[PDB]
């Protein structure tokens, strides 16, 4: 076996490296230190970390968001500390339970939710700048910042664009562990079963596909670690036996193959499309489709099955039936 | 925190759809044994002599019973509702016609309610029917009743912890969660749906595209309605000790026909039935009950699905005493 | 009337279904499947006595060339015509095109099959600031073995055949990534060192075990031109050598496992 | 027919079983003994699907469904049209998958590279078995497995989840989902980084290994490194199923109540009840 | 497989709007459905067919 693919047998220690950026080099705060156990399966140097304006901005907004959530959550167990710790998962900060339309909700009915939602948004904006800037400072392309943009856009879609599009804040996502989960079921039920939404299908396709692709890619690189396949940048600008062998494994298996660069493009693209397909699905929901199952039925896509127990008429439609 | 196999499973939908019940045998047996305590029918008596309307002083509901019959009914009522207390729970020792004690007057209304259920709600209770035992289970206060707030423990024969006490505000989310099968759904399906007929349970549209005129802004129902309907269904499921597929093909919760089992249509009637009971028999009894009976807004304890079913898809596993006590209905 | 309706039967979501599919197949076929062809194309084959053709298809499937401007000077442009000029000691086992080839010499030395290297640059890979990236610790002196791990310097190397084949003499570290990639050994009874990539090495407390090849075959491990430097093409040669052992170290190894 | 670099690699040897008999290529595909069996099974399984599909009420792609037997047939063989076909197709699918897996080991062997890929491919084969074989066995009936239909298999997933009231609270699912999401993010990050370095924009230089590490140290205070991100990625992806399998196996054979209620082990610690 | 090459070599479809009504779009999949009374004279692909 190649044990290096499992863990690093002999760890190297050497003086730490700093790659100078176009700016902010004075903001790299901290001393590197080295975890020996971490070093077995990763780089052992933890730290330093860059601060910077957008990063600090991000932490400011983000923490404000968190204070509003945790304060409303504390209110929910009436500021009992032990009940707070016990019930934490169940606790949440909710959107309007009443239909105020696009009216700014009272603080007690979704007002705080909208606030925390706004600060979280600013938090994500600031962080995006940080993620985009650092690439530019270091002379890198902005591929990551664009993959991140798609992800933020999704969040905005379920957070406020869809609520806006249909004209109700009542539809946004609660903050809380079980509450943001319950929303998933409330929203699918309201919109006629999200399994029958094509873009839900697309998104899962790409998500499963990211699993397929990162399993196959990560495995492919460990399998040619002996030939220095991990050094992917110089395998791009100067093809070596690593990625000749990686390509041929795949060609001989599935009939076509990528290159060591293009496979990262496939990966990036699959990643991106999880969030892009998801957004499109949400922009269409409520706006133009009300019941995704019926929409499939309308277009002929839906499966249908025999009765097993007897077919059951709607009692409400029986004549003489109450209300 | 797990339940050893085997599990009992049934099939309630076309094969390959994963519809049916999943039961833990020890649990089913334990409920089986609890429901087995249903006293048997008292032996039948011969119908000799005058309607007790002539015979007794103050018999309104059961006036057409001969004496022996009427006394059989009273013996049954006593073992169903107040066996530890005996006859005097409702009666003055020395005057059996005295309406002095409130259990008397409540019990009279309860005879009417009970005969209503068996006569007027056969679409739910069918030919199984209910008796006083179905809810009371041998105590005056039925073990599973609902107030206008969530209360804990669900079985009121158990003793509250401090946090469970309705007064303890920090225990609210837990009070609500244990009513909705441990979910965090921030809604009480009892006061919303079952106490009265004001709210509508269906939330899912019946057209593929949004109808212009109900689909934007204040025209539309808030999404909170969907969470509430989900909460009500968690609670219905836990109350009958079952899961959604007992009643729905989750493919389309909102469809009937082949997408729903007969048990769904029966559940539909039970919702109508429970609202009738609450609105027309049970909630009014706050007028006749001691303050010790009433909740924090002066409400009489009322009924949900659990009050009868107590964790079983048919109360008491379908046991019946309808033929044994026709006094209690159906009244032709 | 309905939000989304466009006709007797046409609604927005229905048309977006189609757009979604066009966007996917466009990106996949017209973009990604051509990026996939920046190495190895055009496909090689024999031809006929009289035949004039760059096929249209060979043009259509390629992307426009791209050029990386390299960090320490130079450019590389892909795709590009890169024939394998090297003579290969292999023979048609059978007639048809699908038939596997067979080494006619020593495959480890002839470098064929699992023992092939790529025609990489004969350049020393560099750190970001221009130094040689992979260098022995004799040279990389500000580098060390983490306190806890074996220092193999001094340990015997033991070949697939149970025989001691040499003595570890140094580790080569990757100064860009702080990561050992080779051990260097004095080859027993030879006046040579060999490098062995750390992935072919079972590092015990008291020996380094190497199963790819027999002790006899360290003799012919590829030789570096310098002692303290190694080129990209050389790394490929050293690595491929041991990889070839897995199929070729003994006659059994190419045949059915079972 | 051959990549420009391919010919030097097309040597004999590396087979698990069969040796020289099927050691060859058809076009780009290596055959080998297991390619022969893969094809045998595909063709079988796909033929069964066509027949079974013709026996039914539709040739619409989305609506076609080939379903397992009623619960009552137990772990026994069911009539062809009432599950028998499904049982057959399941055997062929399994034979196709495992052949595909073993064919990949032979390809790895011939190339002299590690076997990590067929190994990674065992994880989804495993999960397929958890859903279709093990869990049905624990529950005592083939009827608990999922139907073979594009949309109908989603109706099974749906109902299976709602049998346990809210499947989202299933702690094995929670773990599973988390790995699905992290792994998708990480593939975006890893893809994006490698591209950002090799494709800086304008006419700037390709960067270095040192840059890759600097970027993530700057953004998040840590970089796992080049080899390790591939090891991490194979790990995050694999655990999507390796943890998920526990949530799936537990449902029915080890837990028959709604999943929210399982969290009672926490909520009902009597010291804070 | 639709081969990649089969996609690459085609142009985007064009549509003639016909003078007395109708359109025609080319390229388009146009199989020869008609049964042909011809037989392989020989084995190989280059072999001419023979009327039966
Ligand atoms: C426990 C949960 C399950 C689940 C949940 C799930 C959901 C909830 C969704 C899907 C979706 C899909 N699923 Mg299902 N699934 C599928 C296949 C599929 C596809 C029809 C589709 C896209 C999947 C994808 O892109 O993945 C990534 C793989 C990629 C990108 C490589 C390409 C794979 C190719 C698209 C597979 C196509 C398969 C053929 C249609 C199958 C027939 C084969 C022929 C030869 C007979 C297979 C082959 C299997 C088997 C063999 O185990 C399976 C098992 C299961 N799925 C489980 C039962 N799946 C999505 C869908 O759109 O449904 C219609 C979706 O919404
Ligand atoms: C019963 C309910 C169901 C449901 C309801 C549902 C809804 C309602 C939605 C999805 C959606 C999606 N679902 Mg579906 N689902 C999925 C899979 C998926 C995903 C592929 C996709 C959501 C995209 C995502 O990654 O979100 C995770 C990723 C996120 C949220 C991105 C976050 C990015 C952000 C920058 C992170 C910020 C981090 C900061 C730290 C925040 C700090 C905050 C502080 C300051 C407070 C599978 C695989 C299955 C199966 C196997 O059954 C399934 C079943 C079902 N889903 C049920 C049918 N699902 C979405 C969709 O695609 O709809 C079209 C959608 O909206
Ligand atoms: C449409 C679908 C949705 C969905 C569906 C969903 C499901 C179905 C489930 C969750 C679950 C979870 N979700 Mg939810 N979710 C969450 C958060 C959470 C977590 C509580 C949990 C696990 C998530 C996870 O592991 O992600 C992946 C984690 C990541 C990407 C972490 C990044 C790590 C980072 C790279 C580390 C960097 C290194 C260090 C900083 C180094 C430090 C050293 C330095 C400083 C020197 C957030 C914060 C958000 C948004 C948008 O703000 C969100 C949106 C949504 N969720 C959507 C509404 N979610 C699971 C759960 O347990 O629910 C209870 C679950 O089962
Ligand atoms: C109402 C029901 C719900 C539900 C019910 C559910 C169930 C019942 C199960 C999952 C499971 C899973 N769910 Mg959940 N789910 C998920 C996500 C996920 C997955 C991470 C996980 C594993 C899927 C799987 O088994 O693939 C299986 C994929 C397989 C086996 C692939 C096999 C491929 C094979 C090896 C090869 C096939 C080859 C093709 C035939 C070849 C085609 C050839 C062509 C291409 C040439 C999300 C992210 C969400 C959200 C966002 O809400 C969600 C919501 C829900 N799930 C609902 C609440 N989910 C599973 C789990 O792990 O739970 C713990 C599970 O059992
Ligand atoms: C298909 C692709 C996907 C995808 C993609 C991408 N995802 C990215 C990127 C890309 C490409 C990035 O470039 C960016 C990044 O940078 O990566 C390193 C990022 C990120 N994805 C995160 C989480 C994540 N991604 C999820 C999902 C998907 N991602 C999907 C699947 C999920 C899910 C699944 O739920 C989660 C939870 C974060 C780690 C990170 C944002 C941090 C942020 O926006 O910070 C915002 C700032 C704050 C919250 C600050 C406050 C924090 C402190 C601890 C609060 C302290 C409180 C205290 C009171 C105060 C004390 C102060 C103290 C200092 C004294
Ligand atoms: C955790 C790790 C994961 C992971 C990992 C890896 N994944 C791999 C590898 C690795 C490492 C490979 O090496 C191998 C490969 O070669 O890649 C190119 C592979 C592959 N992953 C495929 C599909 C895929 N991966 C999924 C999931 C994950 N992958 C998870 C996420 C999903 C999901 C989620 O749905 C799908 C559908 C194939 C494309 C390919 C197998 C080809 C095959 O086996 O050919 C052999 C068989 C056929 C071509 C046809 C067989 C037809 C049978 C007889 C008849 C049909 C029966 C069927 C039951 C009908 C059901 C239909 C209905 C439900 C609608
Ligand atoms: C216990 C075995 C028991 C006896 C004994 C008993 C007797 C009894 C009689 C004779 C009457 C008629 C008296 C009259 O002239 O009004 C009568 C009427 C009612 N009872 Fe009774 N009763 C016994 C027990 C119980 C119990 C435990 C209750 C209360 C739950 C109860 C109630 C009533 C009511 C009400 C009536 C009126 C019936 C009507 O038709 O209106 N009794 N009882
Ligand atoms: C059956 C004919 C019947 C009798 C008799 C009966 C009596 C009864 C009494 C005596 C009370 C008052 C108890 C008290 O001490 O306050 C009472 C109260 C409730 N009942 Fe009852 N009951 C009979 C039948 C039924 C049936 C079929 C149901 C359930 C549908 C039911 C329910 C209740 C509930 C709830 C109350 C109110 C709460 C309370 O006052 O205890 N009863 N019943
Ligand atoms: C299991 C937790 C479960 C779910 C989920 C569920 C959902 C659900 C929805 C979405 C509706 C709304 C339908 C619509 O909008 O038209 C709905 C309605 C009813 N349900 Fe249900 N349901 C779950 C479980 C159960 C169970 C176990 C039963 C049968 C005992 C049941 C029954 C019904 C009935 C009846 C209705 C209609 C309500 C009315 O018309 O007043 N459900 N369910
Ligand atoms: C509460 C709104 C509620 C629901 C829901 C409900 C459901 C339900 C079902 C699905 C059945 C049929 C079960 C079957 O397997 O066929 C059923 C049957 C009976 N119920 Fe019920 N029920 C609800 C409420 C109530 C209440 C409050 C009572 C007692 C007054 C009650 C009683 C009964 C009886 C009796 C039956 C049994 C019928 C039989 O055929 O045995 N239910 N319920
Ligand atoms: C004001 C006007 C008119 C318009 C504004 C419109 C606007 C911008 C609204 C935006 C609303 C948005 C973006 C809402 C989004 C809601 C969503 C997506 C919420 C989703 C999930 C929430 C979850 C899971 C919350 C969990 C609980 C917590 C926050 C508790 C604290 C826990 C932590 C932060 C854990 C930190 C862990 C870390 C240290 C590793
Ligand atoms: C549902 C998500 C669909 C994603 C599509 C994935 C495409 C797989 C790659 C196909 C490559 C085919 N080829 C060789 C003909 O180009
Ligand atoms: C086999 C893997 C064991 C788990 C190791 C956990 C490492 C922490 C994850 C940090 C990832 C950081 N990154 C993406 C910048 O490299
Ligand atoms: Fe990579």
């Amino acid at each position: 076996a190649d044990y290096q693919t499992i863990y690093t047998q002999i760890q190297a220690r050497g003086p730490h490296i700093t790659v100078s950026g176009e700016w902010g080099d004075n903001d790299r705060v901290g001393k590197p230190f080295y975890s020996y156990w971490l070093g077995k399966i990763g780089d052992a140097q933890i730290g330093p970390i860059y601060l910077g304006a957008s990063g600090i901005a991000a932490f400011a907004f983000g923490s404000t968001a968190i204070l509003i959530i945790l304060f409303n959550m504390a209110a929910e167990v009436h500021f009992d500390p032990l009940q707070f710790f016990r019930q934490f998962f169940w606790l949440g900060l909710y959107p309007p339970k009443a239909q105020y339309g696009m009216g700014i909700p009272p603080l007690h009915d979704g007002g705080w939710w909208l606030m925390a939602g706004l600060f979280m948004t600013l938090s994500l904006g600031s962080w995006w700048i940080r993620v985009y800037s650092r690439a530019r400072a270091l002379g890198l392309g902005t591929h990551i910042a664009w993959n991140f943009a798609a992800a933020i856009f999704f969040v905005l879609c379920i957070g406020c664009i869809h609520p806006t599009l249909v004209g109700s804040w009542s539809e946004g996502v609660p903050f809380g562990i079980w509450p943001h989960i319950d929303w998933l079921t409330a929203f699918s039920i309201r919109y006629g079963n999200f399994y029958y939404c094509p873009w839900h299908g697309f998104s899962i396709g790409f998500a499963y596909g990211c699993g397929l692709l990162f399993a196959a890619h990560g495995a492919t690189i460990l399998a040619v670690a002996r030939f220095g396949g991990d050094r992917e940048i110089e395998q791009i600008t100067d093809r070596g036996t690593a990625v000749e062998r990686a390509a041929l494994f795949w060609r001989w298996t599935i009939g076509f193959n990528a290159t060591i660069e293009s496979v990262h493009r496939w990966g990036w693209f699959f990643s991106l499309m999880v969030m892009v397909s998801a957004s499109v699905g949400i922009l269409l929901t409520g706006t133009f489709v009300d019941n995704w199952y019926l929409w499939c039925v309308k277009h002929g896509a839906a499966p249908d099955y025999p009765a097993y127990l007897p077919a059951t008429p709607d009692p409400a439609s029986l004549p003489g039936a109450p209300k | 925190c797990f339940e050893p196999p085997p599990a009992t499973t049934t099939q309630t939908g076309f094969r390959g759809l994963s519809m049916g019940e999943v039961l833990h045998p020890a649990t089913v047996k334990a409920k089986k044994e609890r429901d087995a305590q249903y006293p048997p029918a008292l032996a039948a008596v011969k119908a000799e002599g005058p309607p007790v309307s002539q015979v007794y002083k103050n018999v309104k509901v059961l006036g057409n019973l001969t004496e022996a019959e009427f006394l059989r009914t009273m013996t049954a009522i006593t073992e169903w509702v107040s066996p530890q207390e005996g006859c005097t729970y409702c009666h003055d020792e020395n005057n059996l016609a005295s309406e002095a004690k409130y259990p008397y007057v409540v019990a009279r209304r309860m005879l009417e309610m009970t005969r209503a259920i068996n006569t007027n709600w056969t679409q739910h209770v069918a030919q199984t029917g209910v008796t006083c035992y179905t809810c009371h289970r041998g105590t005056p206060l039925p073990p599973y009743v609902r107030y206008l707030e969530p209360t804990l423990p669900l079985n009121n024969r158990e003793t509250p912890t401090h946090v469970e006490r309705v007064e303890t505000r920090s225990g609210y989310v837990v009070r609500l969660a244990k009513y909705t099968a441990y979910s965090a759904l921030n809604y009480d399906p009892f006061t919303m749906f079952l106490a009265n007929d004001k709210r509508q349970v269906r939330v899912v549209p019946q057209t593929a595209l949004p109808l212009v005129g109900v689909s934007r802004g204040k025209e539309r129902r808030p999404l909170s309605d969907a969470y509430a309907t989900f909460a009500l269904m968690m609670s219905i499921s836990d109350s009958l000790g079952t899961n959604c597929t007992f009643c729905h093909n989750a493919q389309t919760f909102e469809s009937w026909g082949k997408k729903s089992t007969p048990q769904r249509a029966i559940a539909w009637w039970g919702i109508r039935m429970v609202r009738d009971l609450n609105m027309n028999y049970l909630a009014p009894l706050n007028a006749s009950l001691p303050a010790s009976r009433l909740g924090r807004q002066g409400e009489a304890p009322q009924a949900d699905c659990r009050t009868c079913h107590q964790g079983v898809t048919k109360p008491l596993f379908g046991a019946s005493r309808l033929k044994d006590y026709p006094e209690l209905g159906p009244i032709k | 009337m309905y939000h989304g309706a466009l006709a007797q039967h046409l609604d927005i979501a229905q048309l977006v279904w189609y757009a979604q599919w066009l966007v996917i197949w466009t990106v996949v076929l017209l973009y990604l499947r051509r990026e996939d062809r920046r190495e190895g194309y055009p496909l090689v084959e024999p031809l006929g006595l009289v035949k004039l053709a760059p096929e249209d298809g060979q043009v259509y499937e390629l992307p426009y060339p791209k050029t990386f401007v390299l960090p320490h000077g130079g450019t590389v442009t892909v795709p590009r015509r890169r024939p394998e000029t090297r003579e290969l000691k292999l023979a048609q086992t059978d007639g048809f095109e699908g038939a596997p080839l067979q080494p006619t010499g020593n495959p480890l030395v002839d470098a064929v099959g699992p023992a092939s290297y790529a025609e990489r640059a004969e350049v020393v890979d560099a750190t970001v600031d221009g130094k040689a990236k992979i260098v022995p610790l004799r040279v990389a002196t500000d580098f060390s073995i983490a306190e806890g791990d074996v220092d193999p310097r001094g340990l015997p190397v033991v070949a697939a055949d149970g025989v001691e084949a040499g003595t570890v003499t140094d580790l080569w570290v990757d100064r860009s990534e702080h990561y050992f990639r080779y051990l260097e050994l004095s080859v027993a009874g030879s006046a040579r060192t060999a490098l062995i990539p750390l992935g072919f090495c079972d590092v015990k407390k008291d020996k380094i075990v190497v199963t790819s090849i027999l002790s006899e075959q360290f003799a012919n491990v590829p030789r570096l031109q310098s002692r303290d430097q190694i080129t990209l093409r050389e790394e490929d040669k050293v690595s491929a050598y041991y990889a070839g052992g897995l199929l070729y170290a003994t006659p059994e190894r190419a045949e059915s496992l079972l | 027919a051959l990549l420009s670099f391919e010919r030097k690699y097309r040597v004999r040897g590396g087979t698990l079983i069969g040796g020289d008999l099927f050691d060859f290529w058809v076009g780009p595909y290596f055959v080998g003994f297991f390619g022969v069996s893969a094809i045998f099974f595909i063709f079988l399984g796909v033929s069964l699907i066509g027949y079974a599909a013709s026996q039914g009420p539709t040739w619409d792609p989305f609506a076609i469904s080939i379903n397992p037997p009623d619960l009552k047939y137990g772990l026994g063989a069911a009539p062809l049209l009432e599950g028998g076909f499904w049982q057959a197709i399941t055997v062929c699918a399994l034979g196709a998958f495992i052949s595909w897996m073993l064919r990949e080991v032979e390809i790895s062997r011939k190339l002299g590279i590690g076997w990590h890929v067929p190994l990674a491919f065992c994880v989804p084969i495993f999960m397929f078995c958890v859903l279709q074989v093990f869990r049905p066995l624990l529950l005592g009936s083939w009827g608990h497995a999922f139907p073979y239909g594009i949309l109908s298999h989603l109706d099974w997933v749906n109902n299976f989840g709602y049998q346990y009231l809210n499947w989202h609270y299933n702690p094995g699912h929670m773990s599973s989902v988390s790995f699905l999401f992290v792994n998708a993010m990480a593939l975006g990050l890893h893809g994006g980084l490698i591209l950002s370095v090799a494709n800086p924009g304008d006419g700037d230089k390709v960067k270095t290994a040192e840059h890759e590490n600097q970027y993530f140290r700057d953004v998040v205070g840590y970089s796992i490194g080049a080899l390790s991100i591939h090891r991490l990625g194979l790990f995050l992806a694999s655990n999507i199923f390796l943890t998920g399998a526990f949530g799936t196996i537990a449902s029915g054979p080890f837990w028959t109540r709604g999943w929210p209620e399982w969290w009672g082990w926490w909520l009902d610690i009597p010291f804070w009840s």
